[PDB]
């Protein structure tokens, strides 16, 4: 029997957070690059981000004036992020 | 809202294990193997297996998101790198 759609996409869509989530967490205490908008790079270690993928919560934020010690990055400003396992 | 962003969990799943080549915001190009889609944010994660035998992991944030097409099927052995990663 036809299952339906609704079902179908629901359990894709569970499969794929559970991935993405993952890798987010895979990600905890590396230092990522992170591409800006406006053709900026900053580099920081990655602590977490929020279930609504708003904000991602670092440490160790470079800066032309020294090492921060902690930040929130809006992803609105992001456009890629990349990291080495 | 964007192509990418309108994309059915069941077409953003059939991606995966593809190599893909991934244009954004501002010019950024990308390609690499895909590892998932973040069905919130549609935030593409890719797999890149580089040229000094290191390997490397990226997030392209859904909004920046512009086109992305399929470069490579992928072949069993891929298949299997990509599957036991984390």
């Amino acid at each position: 029997a036809q299952e339906s759609l609704e079902s179908q996409e629901q359990r894709a869509r569970a499969a794929l957070r559970e991935r993405y989530l993952r890798s987010l967490l895979a990600m905890v205490g590396h230092q990522v690059s992170f591409t800006l908008h406006e053709g900026v790079r900053v580099a920081a270690h990655f602590g977490a981000t929020d279930l609504d993928v708003a904000n991602f919560y670092v440490s160790q934020l470079q800066t032309p004036i020294g090492v921060q010690a902690e930040a929130l990055l809006r992803c609105s400003d992001i456009i890629s992020y990349t990291f080495k396992p | 809202m964007s192509e990418w962003m309108k994309k059915g969990p069941l077409e953003w799943q059939d991606y995966i294990y593809k190599e893909v080549r991934v244009t954004a915001s501002e010019k950024n190009e990308y390609k690499g193997w895909v590892l998932t889609t973040d069905p919130v944010s549609a935030n593409i994660v890719l797999v890149n297996f580089l040229e000094d035998g290191s390997m490397s992991v990226t997030g392209i944030m859904g909004h920046a998101v512009q086109t992305v097409e399929t470069m490579n099927e992928g072949d069993h052995r891929v298949r299997e790198k990509l599957m036991h990663l984390f």
